[PDB]
């Protein structure tokens, strides 16, 4: 309707985003910090090899002197000199529900973060941009929050034992038959860690002799179930749809590497929203190509299921596609519906494989039932079940926070990532020292951000992640806003050579 | 005046990433980079 | 490997062509020297370095990728995933040829400056053979 | 090479293989069992209310009122979810005060806590041994620490069951091979990964001698006792506690919270200088939301009544014994365990030959007893997945809120049905 | 620089016959293609 592509994409809507380049003055700046760093992390290592007191940290028996060493001290460098001078600001214990606004607790340090102490005082009211909880449905008061403690006091905590033994309650039947329903599919079946849902299922899926096709930018848990597997592994780059293809139509010419016999089997792992990156997967190519070179495909929403299209059914509704044109699809229940757990939805004789060849349904405990009537209640309050209108409110609000957010800060003069629909909003701080500064000047003016640093994303690409919510209103989103403009002028985080225009 | 001037030096303890080294790494740096360019004046005054 | 990709980062080269150029007003600024025994200083002190951080530190500063896979490997056997005559390869293999030709031409063509400078841009050029991708010349620095 | 134009015949001919293969015949499982209600001491399963005699809660802590209301008190103030992996803001003063408790019981000096039980020793053994290291392996270890072993590409040499010859063995071989070459030997490490009270035979892992040839042969050992955690020793401190070993001799001990604790999840405790790096390395940690605080807040009431009440640990073994000896005589059918275990194996006496025809005739002796209100289970596996593939059994499971005549009336109904099907 | 310049010309031998092998090497490996390891 509005545009195709040669693969034979077709888009409905406008796809835009944007990934600017980072001015060339603040590149040559950071590498100057990264160098001083370094400099200094060898001087300190000298230091302590015999001349520094250093007697904060542990060490190995007196009995064990004479085993090999357990770890390898060049490998934890970085660690001990950069890592640690900041590390203020990523293990913040709260003490209260978290959505919209926390609570945390109060600590300081005096050996230069080496050791921490609790003084005794709370920070209340902390504006929260820092936790997943799209749809706003992490609260202590309501009714899904209601009926799990109905569920808690006549079934328990916990299980114990698997699925195949005595671990299958009803409720698990009660739950896979539902996911179905909402995702469109014919079967499902749930498992109980996001994690794992990857790294025990992947590996029973292929094996030698099969290809995997994997995304630049995967998440820890799709890399490790490839790992585990026992296929070869081939990565292209980030959204690019001529990688793909260029990859994918030299693999069915050559064959397998040695022996170049016809491979038996291709997959191809992909992701709904890269959190990291705020972008959103050109799902209409993807399966323009895995038709045509007759592959198959492996969908991982846990960031959008929930968080994308009119209804909220993700990346397959928010493209105006088929659900059923992909063969797995994979989720979790920790990011929009405030719980636990993950699920797999696909065919009928898909789920009947992996109810007996999966490692999770034969050695790992199930879920929690108090946890699985956690998803069954929002999951209907979704659905417009319930009887009230709060699963539609709840699902445009958070379109509409998304819209006047990302559009305030590009007025303002900053540098984000990722497409115009995402609710994940990463800003762009390139310099090693701000990373410190922007996590310690925004908690004290009542606000938490998550920040990341060099070895989890390229060493000049430093970032601030802000995730939006529901639960937001347009005085918090105001507040916020207006703090933010304080901190970008007091630090110089303006790079953007082409600011917006009201 | 003064605030003006001690936003500088705030802007260069970001850039050089002295905003996270201890004081007396912070004058280890410090000595060295006045010596240098003290010792560049006295190279440019015989030399000219 | 998140190492193997920091030498083509934007602004890499041009960043590395001025800690050379740094180095060389900080010798030049010495009181006492001459001109040149401060392009000899120079040219040494560079090799020196690039052939530390090259061909003799192996590992990475950070937890290992892969359970360790590139604990035996110097980093430039690690740089480009192994694969030869990229463009990162090639301007740190012509860089110290090119500073080469400067500190012959401001000596005035000495001939002890020479067996200094000749030994070290040899010691620099000879580890970047594809030939000796992982040979330990009588097992020195092997674990 | 390779004209555009047969690229497309290439291309065009090409035929995979189905995504998952056609079932061949019928199978063993996908059969699930379906509990309605909690699977508590009595219990319904399929329709029929039968005592319960295949659930892992040896202590009855799953439907203690206490524990609930602990629970509930934690509930009402956090809700059911952290929105986070404990590194952004996922961290609550319940994951610490858990921490610090579990490390105050093991009377040991820092402890971390996964979200789930498998994760915990599948991602410990991988983030310290790696690509270049020796580990020593039992031959009946379980499918997490294959797992485990299998991520950290390290070099696997696996042992007889409990024999201490086998071990010395292999190690006076391994030092032979450091005399041919003491430059790399400089750089590789040894660990001996070990389980104490093993869950797929029932047996006991001989503790004083494994520790005599750690300091002799220099080699690490990693304890995996989640199923002698709360069971064994006079105060449910594990293995360790029973032989009477120092426990800084053991580098690092693993568990679950999901048998005798009945919650969910698994800790790892040991010295500040090991138990620190999995804070940083951890695939499962690192990268995964941390546990829901209501189900962290029920491990800290069942703790409180482990040290309370410490007389409950004599209970669960003397009737562990118990019908360890009520068993013994049945014709076809034998004892697999020790009789200190109170999980062990009734294994088939000298199978037919086909193993599809004895897990069809075990399910027989069970589906026959479950209908004399009896419920019994069946120990699953990945066939095509195990190292050491054990034999068929049937899991007998004991716990301290089976009274001694339900004990004393298991043993007539196994035997009746038993010497009446193997016949 | 009077005295750089007219000290070229009465350079040794040796010496302008390595800095020709040298600016060869750099031609020869200015041209070349890839070639991963196998
Ligand atoms: C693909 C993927 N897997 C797993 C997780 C985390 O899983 P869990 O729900 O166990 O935190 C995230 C976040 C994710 O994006």
């Amino acid at each position: 309707i509005h545009h195709v592509t040669q693969n034979g994409g077709l888009y409905k809507r406008p796809f835009n985003e944007a990934f600017e380049e980072t001015p060339m003055l603040v590149a040559v700046l950071t590498y100057v910090g990264y160098g001083v760093l370094t400099l200094f992390g060898y001087l300190r290592d000298f230091l302590r090899y015999w001349r520094i007191e250093k007697c904060h940290h542990a060490t190995e028996r007196e009995e064990q002197k004479d085993f090999v060493s357990l770890y390898q001290d060049f490998e934890n460098f970085y660690t001990r000199n950069l890592y640690m001078r900041i590390r203020d600001n990523w293990n913040r214990p709260i003490c209260s529900v978290p959505g919209a606004r926390v609570d945390i607790m109060e600590r300081q340090s005096h050996d230069y973060n080496w050791s921490f102490k609790y003084t005794g005082n709370i920070i209340k009211g902390v504006i929260n941009m820092g936790s997943y909880n799209y749809l706003g449905f992490a609260r202590n008061t309501g009714s899904c929050q209601e009926a799990a403690a109905k569920v808690l006091e006549e079934y328990g905590a916990g299980v114990c034992s698997t699925r195949q033994e005595i671990g299958n309650l009803d409720k698990h039947e009660e739950l896979e038959e539902l996911v179905a329903r909402f995702l469109g599919v014919e079967a499902a079946m749930a498992y109980g860690m996001g994690f794992a849902t990857n790294s025990m299922n992947i590996p029973a899926l292929v094996g030698k002799g099969c290809l995997i096709l994997s995304d630049e930018l995967n998440h820890a848990s799709l890399v490790l179930g490839a790992r585990l597997s026992g296929a070869t592994i081939r990565i292209f780059k980030h959204n690019n749809m001529q990688s793909l293809e260029k990859l994918l139509k030299d693999a069915i010419v050559y064959g397998q590497p040695r022996t170049r016999r016809p491979w038996k089997k291709i997959l191809i792992l992909v992701e709904g929203i890269y959190s990291m990156e705020g972008s959103i997967v050109r799902l209409p190519e993807v399966i323009a190509l895995k038709k045509k070179y007759k592959a198959y495909l492996y969908l991982d929403e846990a960031h959008s299921i929930g968080a994308l299209g009119p209804t909220g059914r993700g990346v397959v509704e928010y493209f105006g596609l088929d659900p059923e044109d992909v063969d797995v699809m994979m989720g979790t229940f920790t990011k929009s519906f405030g719980a636990s757990g993950g699920y797999i939805g696909g065919k009928k004789e898909l789920i009947d494989y992996l109810r007996t060849h999966s490692h999770s349904a034969v050695y790992a405990t199930s879920l929690s039932p108090p946890v699985v009537e956690q998803i069954i209640t929002s999951m209907k309050c979704i659905m417009g079940q319930d009887g009230t209108s709060l699963g539609k409110e709840c699902v445009q609000q958070l379109a509409e926070n998304t819209r006047y957010f990302r559009r305030r800060l590009k007025e303002m003069g900053f540098i984000i990532y990722g497409n115009e629909d995402s609710p994940v909003v990463p800003l762009m701080l390139y310099m090693p020292a701000k990373i410190g500064a922007f996590g310690r000047e925004m908690l004290k003016r009542n606000i938490g951000v998550v920040v990341v640093g060099f070895p989890a994303t390229p060493i000049i690409e430093s970032r601030a992640r802000f995730c939006l919510s529901a639960a937001h209103t347009k005085e918090i989103l105001d507040t916020a806003l207006k703090e933010i403009d304080e901190v970008g002028d007091l630090l110089q985080l303006k790079y953007s050579r082409h600011r917006l225009v009201p | 005046a003064w605030k003006q001037m001690s936003w500088f030096y705030y802007q260069y303890l970001l850039v050089t990433a002295l905003y996270m080294l201890e004081p007396w790494e912070r004058t280890v740096f410090n000595s060295m980079l006045v010596s240098i360019v003290g010792m560049a004046l006295y190279t440019g005054y015989v030399f000219m | 490997n998140p190492a193997t990709r920091v030498m083509n980062s934007r602004g890499i080269w041009l960043s590395y062509v001025l800690a050379i150029g740094l180095l060389h007003i900080v010798l030049l600024s010495i009181p006492f020297v001459s001109v040149p025994v401060v392009w000899t200083l120079t040219n040494l002190i560079h090799n020196m370095g690039m052939y530390i951080f090259l061909h003799t530190v192996k590992g990475t500063p950070f937890e290992t990728p892969d359970q360790g896979k590139a604990r035996l490997l110097t980093h430039w056997e690690q740089m480009d995933y192994g694969v030869q005559f990229t463009a990162s390869r090639k301007f740190l293999t012509i860089t110290p040829i090119v500073l080469y030709f400067l500190t012959s031409f401001y000596t005035k063509y000495d001939q002890i400056h020479f067996v200094l400078n000749t030994v070290s841009l040899m010691s620099v050029l000879i580890p970047k053979l594809p030939q000796l991708h992982g040979v330990r010349i009588f097992g020195i620095n092997k674990y | 090479d390779l004209t555009v134009k047969e690229k497309e015949e290439l291309i065009e001919e090409w035929q995979p293989e189905p995504l998952v293969p056609p079932v061949p015949k019928d199978h063993p499982a996908l059969n699930y069992n379906i509990v309605s209600g909690p699977p508590s001491h009595k219990t319904v399963v399929n329709g029929k209310e039968c005592i319960n005699f295949a659930s892992f809660n040896f202590l009855g802590l799953l439907d203690n009122p206490r524990v609930k209301a602990a629970a509930l008190a934690s509930l009402k103030k956090y809700g059911v979810g952290t929105c986070g992996p404990r590194g952004f803001y996922g961290t609550f003063d319940v994951h610490l005060d858990l921490e610090d408790r579990l490390a105050k019981f093991m009377k040991t000096e820092e402890a971390i806590i996964y979200s789930y039980g498998f994760a915990t020793i599948a991602s410990a053994i991988p983030a310290y041994s790696k690509r270049g290291d020796i580990v020593f392996v039992d031959r009946a270890a379980c499918f997490a620490i294959q797992k485990g072993l299998q991520a950290s590409r390290s070099d696997i040499k696996l042992f007889k069951h409990n024999d201490m010859a086998d071990l010395e063995r292999l190690l006076k071989e391994q030092e032979i091979e450091d005399q041919k070459n003491p430059r790399k030997a400089r750089v590789t490490r040894r660990f001996i990964v070990v389980e104490g009270l093993y869950m797929n035979t029932g047996t006991i892992c001989p503790l004083p001698e494994l520790v005599k040839l750690k300091y002799k042969y220099k080699a690490r050992i990693f304890l995996e006792e989640s199923l002698s955690f709360g069971v064994l020793g006079e105060h449910g401190r594990g293995v360790t506690e029973h032989y009477g070993i120092n426990i800084d001799d053991i580098d690092l001990i693993s568990a679950n919270m999901e048998n005798a604790l009945a919650s969910i999840g698994g800790f790892c405790c040991g010295r500040s200088f090991v138990i620190d790096h999995q804070r940083l390395s951890g695939q499962g940690y690192c990268f995964s939301a941390s546990l829901p605080p209501l189900l962290a807040a029920a491990a800290i009431e069942a703790l409180n009544i482990m040290e309370e009440n410490p007389g409950i640990f004599a209970v669960l073994k003397e009737k562990c014994g118990q019908i360890h000896k009520a068993l013994q005589g049945i014709s076809g059918l034998k004892v697999v365990g020790e009789s200190l275990s109170p999980a062990f194996h009734l294994q088939l006496e000298e199978s037919t030959g086909s193993r599809e025809q004895d897990v069809r005739l075990l399910q027989e002796i069970v589906d026959q007893c479950m209908n004399r209100s009896i419920a019994l289970t069946q120990a699953r596996y990945l066939e095509k997945e195990e190292k050491c593939l054990p034999p068929p059994s049937i899991r007998v499971v004991v716990t301290v809120e089976q009274t001694e005549e339900e004990l004393e009336r298991a043993a007539s109904t196994i035997k009746e049905v038993a010497q009446a099907v193997l016949l | 620089l009077v005295e750089m310049v007219q000290a070229l010309y009465e350079a040794p031998a040796y010496h302008l016959i390595l800095e020709g092998i040298l600016i060869l090497w750099i031609i020869r490996l200015l041209f070349s293609k890839t070639y991963k390891l196998q």
